[PDB]
This record gives structure tokens, C-alpha cells and sequence, in this order.
């Protein structure tokens, strides 16, 4: 069906550069308009080129300023994005899509971009830092009971100074799922990312009953599994 | 047969034009309904199925769903028409310009 | 210093027609040629009084059904009406052979 | 020529489609044209009346009931009742697509011959400046503003005060 | 270049009501916009296209109309799968400017946070720097802050925060605060509170622990 | 106006349908325009949805099969297939005939509505050679270029070098 | 629906040579084939047999 792939994800230094693919399949990629727009953490949606069929009208955004570079095949149907002079503002999420054409229902004539884009693809995450890759720091907090009354408790683990985002955190390997919740990853001033999890329990089995606090760090493959108690 | 308002049995109705100077012949020794009034009719029209009241308005065409009155090419409200009766669509609106574009 | 526009009608009308440069155009005079309104009433059809037959239907009526008595036929007409509850047609079941072309006889 | 070289109508002028917009130093007002609107009219008076006096339908039915016994009948008489039904889908709805299309253009023609009507008797004795405005060069009165309306207006005997301004 | 603007931030309705989300833009348009429908970990979906449309296989229920730079996007036939940010583009002319985002939340009723706090264990303390994190479940709305005090004295400069998303079934969020602090510092204080300020709460919760006693 | 006043289209300009061609002292190159090209392609692109939107069919069979002791009802049933066959004959290859009649008009129509665009602009600052040539008497820049496109080309303010030339 | 070999008339009936057919449960038209001459295996007259075509 008519879908869009990204590709090209991983971990760029400032003063690097970066390619990104978009793989376009079944439909027509030799008449209609593509687009990159990005997402940034926080920030909503931020449109960057744009590009016609024959490659001839290439458009940039302000904030752009003629450092990436958009190129297409439309033998081959891909959509290809040379970024060059990465900063740490460039970290979002590049998706890609498909200009509409008209405004009836089917549009038989491919137009030009007055009328939005609809088709969307699933994007890739893309950050660029200074900092390295860093082992995250697990260290367990003491349970205490201080809701007197509901009559229940709380404890959980702490992960922070990793790179980069984000760190599954899970319970047992995945078995406890009463009262688990997994909270965002909120960035430092320090260039490192931090998240917390919870388990809700009640307070008659507090200083009796234990936990493992299992930490997943996907890129950097870390798995450190540490007991709270 | 199967029972249908308490009734086992079947009642199959006929009918028959007769022409003017045409005599009619019945014969039969059983299970025969014979008529007891006549409908002498002559003409050159269907059925409504409808709960539209009746009054002395004049009109040109017949719909179920109301009195038509047209002088009009085109109509959309029911399919079965009666009488000298326009088209029937589909469409929810066929309105023809006649004036100008409607920009202050 | 004098002033000579060609000028055009225009006005308040909220009526739009359907063109092929563009859909939903609001134009000032039309004439709406699709009959979209009904008096919901059983009219007469060149002067010709119709036949309301009421809650019973053409087989009650051309048969003699015994609960369409309170009945004054007409001795022309131009259109049958029966109704949604037409129940009370044939008391007795049975096969009308031929049925659909006297209802368009009559 | 609506929404395109001329901006739009106007809602003073409610005595008719097309006309004229009088300002000069005698008054100033509304007026619209007795021969090009009358005319005009007769047009899509005839073009309605066009599929109303040639729809000539008898006194016939267009609906017919039928048994679940004749299922093979039924079908074809869902071709005579759908399948006439999909012509006026197709027909019809083309005919108030494509005479609404005629009617906006020959609008369009109306502002051009009316242009035209304008235009060979203003050749150097008025200014274009869009909008259908026509701004004399010389002096016109109520009786010269209803000359272009008639097409009464000479070209060389207006012509020698034009040239001065 | 040509900026967007929308308006509010973010709307808090139950299911049934209406919503009114519009979009502003600084220069006069009157013919383009386009509406997306923006979801976490999915891909957007464009619901309205110049204003005036609706795509296929987008439900009947949004509707928008406008001439200018006024429009207005009503949803009379609110469901609670359509809980999500809205964004405006602008399609004429180029750059192809987004809008800001208005995030569309559950109303429901007021409920009262349960306020836990976890005193740092001696596996932190002996690596440099310590942290104690609290712990807020159970309350609405999202609009929830956490005043840290140690030894009756207000902190700033040194906490972070971090909320989740609104929960499917409560509908309700999760807010957990970590206060950074230094080994040396550690040891000097004694007293570590969390005071919790809500609008369910009649009087501040205030949670605090031992040094001695973690 | 392909094979007429015009000879014909350009096969450089291939990111729509009409546009200008620049040629100045700064540069050249092909260019379409987006403001006419769009709004003529929504035209068309309504006019294929004019055929399939507005076919409403139904989810029913057009053929059917029939025995040979009921070729009373044959003869019919062949006056309902090829009786609707020969009106899609005829009306189908007519809106095929008409429409692209039509479109080859509104192609026409949109060559004098953008020749109007450029003469009601150009009226003495540029030469009609034909071929839909108009050669500045001044200097016209790409700044100049592209203002005869979205039609912001005053003409007064033009007008003072190019009656020297 | 696929039959295959067989006609409508073969399935309808039963007819032995359609053993291999797998019927769904929906359907939303019927296929013949040019070949179709294992059909009704016993002749006969199949009286409203066009009817029956358009009702399944």
C-alpha cells in the first residue's frame, strides 16, 4: 500500500554529517511533491525542503539556511537528505511525506502544495550531541510507608547520567505490572538524560517482600539489574 | 397449507377484461367465487403507498411523501410518480443559476 | 473628474449552485429547478377527484373486504392511495394470480 | 469576470443585473440597462424552459410493484427503475453542472460584450483603470451617461475636449 | 517568516461537549490550511484541507470553516479515541509553517494527590552525589508543583521534574521530582520535606524523613 | 492557441502547465507559475470527479442470463443491455468529445486570460511580436519578471524609461 | 465464491464431480467457467433457475 520507510538513525557529533533515506512503494513517485518534516522533543512539527518532480524548484526553510541537501531518484523511487554542519538543535525526529495535489476526494493531476500533504511515514530518531556514550548509574531507594491514610506505600528505582534516549525500565523482567509506571526522560543541564519508575504496594508486605529493578539501555546494549530493599 | 389468520386453506383471485360486444362464459361444478358487481371502466397511473390526508388542491403530479406541484424539470423526493412528473434523482441539490457570482 | 463603473447585482441570498470551476458558489438570483418541497396533501390531477381507499389496500377494496365499508367511491379518478398498515386487504389467504397488473388497470 | 478582473457585484443596483454607476457633478445614483438585462433574461428564461417544454412525459407511472416469485423480472425492472435512476444521476446532474457553467460564462460574455460596447466607443476618450470603471476626460452629463448605456455616443464629437485634458 | 498562532494552550473537555480550538494566522490567507492530528509514537493524520474540507476516512465529526485569518475548528461529536494535539499548517506561501500545538485532555472530577518520598540509600551517597526522589500519583489536573525544603528552607537552582501522559482508565497523571544534591551537603543537613501544592488540597502536604534514619 | 496565433508548447518547462520564460541580463531559465497553474489544475481535477462522484451505482449486476423459451423477455432484456449500451454509445463518447472540447477552450481561455493578465499591464511598455513574446522597452530585471506573473506590475511606474526607448 | 469446473447448478445441488469445495461463510459474486458441462448430472428443466442465480 501507499507507506513511507525512514532509515538512517543513529549517533552523529556536531561537525559531522548525516544521510537519510525514505523508501516510497506502491504508488507513483515520478509525479507527486515530497517534504521533510521533523519533530523536535518539546516542539511540535517544523517543515525543512522541498522538491518537485525534475529536482528544479528546491526550496529551504529559515532555519535551514542552505546546510542540508535534498536530493531524489525517480527510477529507484527513494528520497535521500545530506545533512551537513549538525549542531545540538538538530535533534528531533525526521519523518517524511507526501504533498496531496488538489482539493477533490481523488486527485487524478498532481498540483503543488496548496493543499497540504496527507500520506505520513513512521520517522527515525536522530540525535546529535557532544557528549559520548555513557553507562547508566542505577542506584535503588529505600521504601518507606507515608500514606497514613490509604494505607499503602511506594518504591522504585532512580537511572540517570546515560546516553542516549531513552531506557526501558521494567520489574522482574517484565512480570510485575501491578502499580509499574515508567516516567519521561527529562534532559539535564549537564548534556545527560534522567527518568524514574515506580511500584505501587501495599504497606503490609514493605519490609518483607523485595523487587528487582531491571534497567535496559538499548543502544549502549547496558543491562544492569539491581536490587531494591 | 400453513395456518395464516387462522385459515388452512388458499383462495386464488382471477380476473379478465371483456371487450364491448364480448359475452363473457362461466362454467363450473365446484370451488367457484363468482361475482356479484362489475367494474365497467374505460381509460386511455400506479400505486402510493402513503399517510398524506386528502383535500380539494389541484395539482400535476402525485408523490407519496406530499402534493408536487411542478413545473419543474427535476425532482428528488420519491421514485414512484404519478402522472405528468419530472425526474428523479439522487441529488440533494440541482439548483440552476440564473444571476450573477454573490461577492460584495 | 466624472465617474462611469459598470455595475452588478448583488445581495443577500444564501442559495448556491454547483459549477465546474468551482463547488459551493453562492450566486445572487437562481432558480431552483429541483423540487425539494411537498404539501404533503392528496391533490387532484386535472380536475380529476382521486380514490382514498384509507387502511385498506386494492386487493380490500376490489374484492369487497367487510372492514372497508364506510367507503364512497368516486366515479373518476386518477391515482390509488394506500397506506403502511394496509393490513386489511385479503381476510381470506390465497395466490392472486396477476395482481400486479390490475393494480395498474385501475 | 467575477472574483477575477472585476471585483465582485454591488447592492445598491437591485433593479437588475447589469447596469451603470452615475457620478458626475449633476448627481450620482444607480441605474441599470433596460435593453442588455431584458434580453439577457430572456436567455435563461428559455434555457429553463428549455428542459421543462421539451420534458414532454405522459400520464404513466415511473414505479411498479412486483412479486418475490418473479425475482428474474425484478431485476430487470431494478434496471428500468435504478437504471434510469443512474442516467438522472448522470444527466441530470450534469445539466445543472454544465448550463450554470454556460450561465456563468455567458455572465462572463455579458460583461465583455457590454465591454466591448464600451470600449470601441471609448477608444481614447476614457481611462482604463480596471474594475469595469470608465473616467471621462471631458465633461458628461446625465445625458452622456445614458448614451453609453443605448450606444449613442459618437467618437469624433466628444473627441475634442479629451484630447486637451 | 510567516508565523502561526493558536489558541489556548490546552483544552480540558468530557465526552459530548464541544470544542473549540482556533488558529490565527498573521497574514491573510482565506483559501489554504490544513489541520493534522498529531499522536505519540504514530504517524499524523490530515483531517481538514483548506478550510472548508474534510479528508477521506476522517468521521464527519470535525468541522471548520473561516474567511481571512479567523477559523475555527468545532467538534460537536467528541469520542474518546480523538484525545490528542491538534496542529495548524499553512500551505500558501512558502515556508509551509506549522502551528504551536493545543493538547486535548479528559475533564473529570478533582481528586487528591498520594504524596510519597523515598529517602536515598547508602549505595548513593558513598558515589558522590545523592538524590531523593518524591512521588505523586492519583490527582488532576496536570497543573501540580513540588516545593522542595531542606531544614525549613526553600530550594531552587537543583530539582527537575518529570510527568507522564494522562492514564486511559483513571484519567489521571504521575509527577516524580528528583532533587540533586552534593555528597558534602549531605551530611550537613538533616531535615528533607517535600511540600506538595495542588488545587484538590485544602492544606499543603508536607513528607519529610531522617537523615540517620534511611 | 496551439497551431494558431501560437505555434506551440515548450518541452523546458516541465513543473506545470503555463509559466514564463526569463531572459535578461542576470539570467535565464524556465519558471512556471503556481497562483494559475494550481487553480486550472482544481478545474480539471473536478471535472474527472464530475463523472465519479456523481455516479452513484449501486452494488448490482448489469448482465443477466436468460433461456431460450423466454425470448419474449430476451428481445427486452437485449433493449436493456444493448439499449443502455447504445446511449453509453452515444452519451459517454459525447462527454468525451465535449469535455476535452471544452478543456481545450479553457486552455485557450486560460492563454487569453493570462494574455490579459500581461496586456491590461503592458499596454505601451512592451512590444506584441506574437507567439506569446512581450519584449520590455526598459530594463526588466527578475525582480520585474516576476511581478508580471502575480500581477503586481504598476504601470505608471514603468512607464518613465520606456518611452525614452 | 470460486466453484471451479462446475456451474452454479452443480453446487446448489450437490453434484459428486464439486467434492473438492471449501464454502465460505460470505460471498459477494459467483464464477463459472466456459467449460462448465458438470453441472446438473441428471437432465431436467429447472424452472426459475435465472432467478435463483441473482439470489445467492
Amino acid at each position: 500500500e501507499v507507506q513511507l520507510v525512514e532509515s538512517g538513525g543513529g549517533l552523529v557529533q556536531p561537525g559531522g554529517s548525516l544521510r537519510l533515506s525514505c523508501a516510497a512503494s506502491g504508488f507513483t513517485f515520478s509525479t507527486y511533491n515530497m517534504n521533510w518534516v521533523r519533530q523536535a522533543p518539546g516542539k511540535g512539527l517544523e517543515w525543512l525542503s522541498y522538491i518537485s518532480t525534475s529536482s528544479n524548484t528546491i526550496y529551504y526553510a529559515d532555519s535551514v539556511k542552505g546546510r542540508f541537501t535534498i536530493s531524489r531518484d525517480n527510477a529507484k523511487n527513494s528520497l535521500f537528505l545530506q545533512m551537513n554542519s549538525l549542531r545540538d538543535e538538530d535533534t528531533a525526529v525526521y519523518y517524511c511525506a507526501r504533498d496531496r495535489g488538489c482539493s477533490s476526494t481523488n486527485c487524478y493531476v498532481v498540483g503543488y502544495y496548496f493543499y497540504g500533504m496527507d500520506v505520513w511515514g513512521q520517522g527515525t530518531t536522530v540525535t546529535v550531541s557532544s557528549a559520548s556514550t555513557k553507562g547508566p548509574s542505577v542506584f535503588p531507594l529505600a521504601p518507606s510507608s507515608k500514606s497514613t491514610s490509604g494505607g499503602t506505600a511506594a518504591l522504585g528505582c532512580l537511572v540517570k547520567d546515560y546516553f542516549p534516549e531513552p531506557v526501558t525500565v521494567s520489574w522482574n523482567s517484565g512480570a510485575l505490572t501491578s502499580g509499574v509506571h515508567t516516567f519521561p526522560a527529562v534532559l539535564q543541564s549537564s548534556g545527560l538524560y534522567s527518568l524514574s519508575s515506580v511500584v505501587t504496594v501495599p504497606s503490609s508486605s514493605l519490609g518483607t517482600q523485595t523487587y528487582i529493578c531491571n534497567v535496559n539501555h538499548k543502544p549502549s546494549n547496558t543491562k544492569v539489574d539491581k536490587k531494591v530493599e | 397449507r400453513p395456518k395464516v389468520r387462522d385459515q388452512e386453506g388458499r383462495m386464488n383471485y382471477y380476473w379478465t377484461l371483456v371487450e364491448p360486444g364480448d359475452k363473457i362464459t362461466f362454467e363450473a361444478t365446484g370451488n367457484l367465487v363468482v361475482p356479484r358487481y362489475a367494474f365497467a371502466m374505460e381509460r386511455n397511473s400506479g400505486i402510493i403507498i402513503s399517510d398524506t390526508p386528502v383535500h380539494d388542491c389541484n395539482t400535476t403530479c402525485q408523490t407519496p411523501k406530499g402534493a408536487i406541484n411542478t413545473s419543474l424539470p427535476f425532482q428528488n423526493i420519491h421514485p414512484i410518480t404519478i402522472g405528468k412528473c419530472p425526474k428523479y434523482v439522487k441529488s440533494t441539490k440541482l439548483r440552476l443559476a440564473t444571476g450573477l457570482r454573490n461577492v460584495p | 473628474s466624472d465617474t462611469l463603473c459598470i455595475g452588478y447585482h448583488a445581495n443577500n441570498s444564501t442559495d448556491t449552485v454547483d459549477t465546474v470551476l468551482e463547488k459551493n458558489v453562492t450566486v445572487t438570483h437562481s432558480v431552483n429547478l429541483l423540487e425539494d418541497k411537498h404539501n404533503g396533501k392528496l391533490c387532484k390531477l386535472r380536475g380529476v377527484a382521486p380514490l382514498h381507499l384509507g387502511k385498506c389496500n386494492i386487493a380490500g377494496w376490489i374484492l369487497g373486504n367487510p372492514e372497508c365499508e364506510s367507503l364512497s367511491t368516486a366515479s373518476s379518478w386518477s391515482y390509488i392511495v394506500e397506506t403502511s398498515s394496509s393490513d386489511n386487504g385479503t381476510c381470506y389467504p390465497g395466490d392472486f394470480i396477476d395482481y400486479e397488473e390490475l393494480r395498474e388497470q385501475l | 469576470a467575477i472574483a477575477g478582473f472585476i471585483e465582485g457585484g454591488w447592492t445598491g443596483m437591485v433593479d437588475g443585473w447589469y447596469g451603470y454607476h452615475h457620478q458626475n457633478e449633476q448627481g450620482s445614483g444607480y441605474a441599470a440597462d433596460l435593453k442588455s438585462t431584458q434580453n439577457a433574461i430572456d436567455k435563461i428564461t428559455n434555457k429553463v424552459n428549455s428542459v421543462i417544454e421539451k420534458m414532454n412525459t405522459q400520464f404513466t407511472a415511473v414505479g411498479k410493484e412486483f412479486n418475490h416469485l418473479e425475482k428474474r423480472i425484478e431485476n430487470l425492472n431494478k434496471k428500468v427503475d435504478d437504471g434510469f435512476l443512474d442516467i438522472w444521476t448522470y444527466n441530470a446532474e450534469l445539466l445543472v453542472l454544465l448550463e450554470n457553467e454556460r450561465t456563468l460564462d455567458y455572465h462572463d460574455s455579458n460583461v465583455k460584450n457590454l465591454y466591448e460596447k464600451v470600449r470601441n466607443q471609448l477608444k481614447n476618450n476614457a481611462k482604463e483603470i480596471g474594475n469595469g470603471c470608465f473616467e471621462f476626460y471631458h465633461k458628461c452629463d446625465n445625458t452622456c451617461m445614458e448614451s453609453v448605456k443605448n450606444g449613442t455616443y459618437d467618437y469624433p464629437k466628444y473627441s475634442e475636449e479629451a484630447k486637451l485634458n | 517568516d510567516i508565523q502561526m498562532t493558536q489558541s489556548p494552550s490546552s483544552v480540558s473537555a468530557s465526552v459530548g461537549d464541544r470544542v473549540t480550538i482556533t488558529c490565527r494566522a498573521s497574514q491573510g490567507i482565506s483559501s489554504y490550511l490544513a489541520w493534522y492530528q498529531l499522536k505519540p509514537g504514530r504517524a499524523p493524520k490530515l483531517l481538514i484541507y483548506g478550510a472548508t474540507r474534510l479528508q477521506s476516512g476522517v468521521p464527519s465529526r470535525f468541522s471548520g470553516s473561516g474567511s481571512g485569518t479567523d477559523f475555527t475548528l468545532t467538534i460537536s461529536g467528541l469520542q474518546p479515541e480523538d484525545f490528542a494535539t491538534y496542529h495548524c499548517q499553512q500551505a500558501d506561501s512558502f515556508p509551509l509553517t506549522f502551528g504551536q500545538g493545543t493538547r486535548l485532555e479528559i475533564k473529570r472530577t478533582v481528586a487528591a494527590p498520594s504524596v510519597f518520598i523515598f529517602p536515598p540509600s547508602d549505595e548513593q551517597l558513598k558515589s558522590g552525589t545523592a538524590s531523593v526522589v518524591c512521588l505523586l500519583n492519583n490527582f488532576y489536573p496536570r497543573e501540580a508543583k513540588v516545593q522542595w525544603k531542606v531544614d525549613n528552607a526553600l530550594q531552587s537552582g537543583n530539582s527537575q521534574e518529570s510527568v507522564t501522559e494522562q492514564d486511559s482508565k483513571d484519567s489521571t497523571y504521575s509527577l516524580s521530582s528528583t532533587l540533586t544534591l552534593s555528597k558534602a551537603d549531605y551530611e550537613k543537613h538533616k531535615v528533607y520535606a517535600c511540600e506538595v501544592t495542588h488545587q484538590g488540597l485544602s492544606s499543603p502536604v508536607t513528607k519529610s524523613f531522617n537523615r540517620g534514619e534511611c
